[PDB]
């Protein structure tokens, strides 16, 4: 996880950013940004943080957008 | 609890990325709980990485 | 067997009561799995008295601990025996030695 | 020359007693003495059919944890004893059913099993129970399989009746495998070897055969990497 | 590491005089694994390695 | 008097001899102290453990 | 059957180089992965045949420890350098000579040495020795056999001729590793994973295969 510690740069904001994602994918439904190559839903949400594809902000911002549409 | 055959790979894809936690009395300090991934064995006995 | 012991497995062995003792001398008259019957010399016999002597030997019994107590026979029939000798070993006993 | 090498063949074997031998092959090149004495040792220590005694049935006996009027040694003993029975099942067969009756006062050994001219007793001399009265009798039918490595009771897959008294069994007839390289005298190289293999078994598996089929094993699973194909 | 990893890697590090293959030259780590798995130059031989 | 005994016995005075690895053949570089030792099972099984 | 054994399955070859690759197998049965993967190795390491500098005949150096002025590497070094070199002879020749020929100043590779038609070199950019100055000539008559296995100069102990270590076989590096496999509920099985680097004469596939057909063909008298 030193990738997606260097890309958030907080441990606990990171967990926080991959559970929310995981929770959004398990539940909701939402699609993979990554290939899944047979993994759970927590190792996916870590590999799209560390890709760059999936943050804080990002998130808020589909979230807004969502609750516009 | 019939110990079907089908069990065992269920039991192999649910545990595949499930992080499990280990821990030995007394816990003297942080290290005494930590988190690995299992892989499944024969037997009755934890293997532990030395 | 202890391969390298110390001597003192005979004591233990005989006054731990596991072991049968033979309280006469005699002959083995009879040896089984369970009974052992023993013709007692004509020098140890009370006037009156039948002349035999019978052992009978704990089979599968639990411990306290969940463990099996047996007696096992280590005696020929009609072999002469003494007063002291192991005629049956219990649980970690091989021949009268704790084993 | 260089590319072909020299085929090792079977040369003398000398059979010391009914359960111990040895094995002369020559000549070998150098370095392969070693290579293929572990080989042949690991495959005849590990896979060699052969026949065990499984399952027994005893007249008046309901569990293992069990005494006989007239018999020294308990059920369990005598189990254990009968785990230490040499026996060879005709080719063909896989399951045999063997009969020990006996009544009188001495040592029941495997020289009194009676069989049916398909299984052959290779230590009559084993000494199975012992009968201490006139009156004892034991009247025993035990079953002999054919298989490979080790079995025990539990692993069996699972109606059995009361009585029937399973027995782990250990087919693999090889007790011991020692193997030395030698010096070969060939009539003009002197750069080769012999592999003198020295086997301590129970007496059921012939040298020469268990040689044939430790070879015959490793020749199939090196058919596998000699072609080397994806699947 | 403790125990028999340190007792490894020191067994393997050390230094004996006038052993098998002595003074050989060796063009990498490859080929001194070489050289010990054919029994020519012994673990405790010294070389010069590139 | 254990290594009167050993001479009887026809082994080596040190009581260590040659063994050989079963996986590769190749015989272990030093001597290896081998015998026979008396061993206990303990009443802590990992069946009632588990 | 007593006699029907598991047989590999799964058979994956990963060519991470054309001279390195990672050939794995499962599963195998309890024991044989390490059976298989010793075999392979004693064969790949000390018994399979290849062609190898053996001798060298350098103009102006006497002994192994002399010196010759002009070259910024030492003799011994030299050796050395012409232990590694790949090469290839025609089936049917023994015995070969090559001669490498070169005045100047720089680096030699080995694509300056001139042969006969029946040997190749297969790493033509593979540095023999350096010239420093512009008056430095060097002139070597190398010689390549056919051997089995890795004999060094030690073990073949006559004016100014130098022993190079031969390298026949051409395996360079091989290591086996032995994890465990699978199949419905039998997990006591072997997954055999053999890592291979070859000088580039052979590849490594090819490489297993001509082990596997030579400790095979020792058995034939018994199968």
């Amino acid at each position: 996880v030193q990738d997606a510690v260097e890309k958030i740069g907080n441990r606990f904001d990171l967990v926080l950013v991959a559970a929310r994602r995981a929770r959004q994918m398990q539940s909701g439904g939402k699609d993979a940004l990554v290939p899944e190559e047979n993994d759970k839903p927590t190792v996916i949400a870590l590999r799209e943080i560390e890709e760059g594809l999936i943050t804080k902000d990002v998130l808020d911002a589909r979230e807004r957008q969502e609750q516009q549409e | 609890e019939r110990e079907e055959a089908v069990v065992w790979d269920i039991l192999d894809e649910v545990i595949r990325e499930h992080p499990v936690l280990l821990n030995r009395a007394p816990t003297l300090h942080r290290l005494g709980i930590q988190a690995f991934e299992p892989v499944l064995i024969e037997g009755k006995a934890i293997q532990l990485h030395p | 067997k202890p391969l390298v012991g110390t001597g003192i497995e005979r004591n233990v062995a005989v006054d731990s009561g596991v072991t049968a003792v033979a309280k006469r001398g005699g002959v083995i008259q009879s040896v089984d799995a369970s009974r052992i019957v023993v013709k007692v010399n004509e020098e140890e016999l009370i006037p009156g008295e039948a002349g035999i002597d019978i052992y009978n030997l704990t089979k599968y019994t639990r411990s306290n601990q969940n463990t099996c107590i047996n007696q096992r026979p280590c005696v020929m029939p009609g072999e002469p025996v003494a007063r002291g000798d192991v005629l049956a070993d219990g649980p970690s006993t091989d021949l009268g030695e704790l084993a | 020359s260089v590319t072909e090498f020299l085929k090792p063949r079977l040369v003398d074997i000398e059979q010391i007693s009914t359960t111990h031998a040895k094995v002369t092959l020559e000549p070998l090149e150098r370095g392969f003495g070693h290579t293929l004495g572990n080989a042949l040792r690991r495959i005849l220590l590990s896979s060699m059919p052969g026949c065990a005694v499984t399952e027994v049935e005893i007249e008046g006996v309901l569990h293992e944890y069990s005494t006989k009027e007239g018999v020294q040694e308990d059920i369990l003993e005598i189990l254990l004893n009968l785990k230490g029975l040499a026996v060879r099942v005709a080719e063909g067969k896989d399951e045999v059913f063997i009969t020990l009756n006996k009544s009188g006062s001495g040592p029941v050994v495997a020289g009194d099993i009676t069989h049916d001219g398909d299984v052959e007793i290779v230590n009559p001399e084993h000494v199975i129970c012992h009968l201490t009265s006139d009156n004892a009798a034991i009247a025993m039918r035990i079953k002999v399989e054919r298989g490979r490595g080790y079995v025990p009771a539990s692993a069996r897959i699972h109606e059995r009746p009361i009585g029937r008294l399973l027995v782990d069994a250990t087919f693999s007839p090889v007790d011991k495998i020692a193997y030395s390289v030698e010096a070969a005298r060939v009539e003009q190289r002197t750069d080769l070897d012999k592999l003198v293999i020295d086997m301590e078994t129970n007496g059921t598996l012939e040298p020469e055969e268990a040689i044939r089929r430790a070879a015959t094993i490793l020749a199939e699973q090196l058919d596998a990497f000699v072609d080397l194909r994806d699947v | 590491p403790s125990q028999d990893v340190v007792l490894g890697l020191y067994y393997m590090t050390r230094e004996k005089i006038n052993a098998k293959g002595e003074g050989m030259y060796l063009t990498g780590p490859a080929e001194a694994e070489k050289a010990y798995r054919t029994k020519t130059a012994e673990l405790h031989a010294r070389v010069k390695v590139r | 008097s254990i290594k009167a005994m050993l001479e009887l016995a026809d082994l080596p005075a040190s009581g260590q001899l040659t063994l050989f690895d079963g996986r590769t053949g190749d015989a272990f570089e030093r001597p290896v102290t081998v015998g026979y030792m008396y061993m206990l099972k303990l009443n802590h099984l990992v069946d009632d453990k588990m």
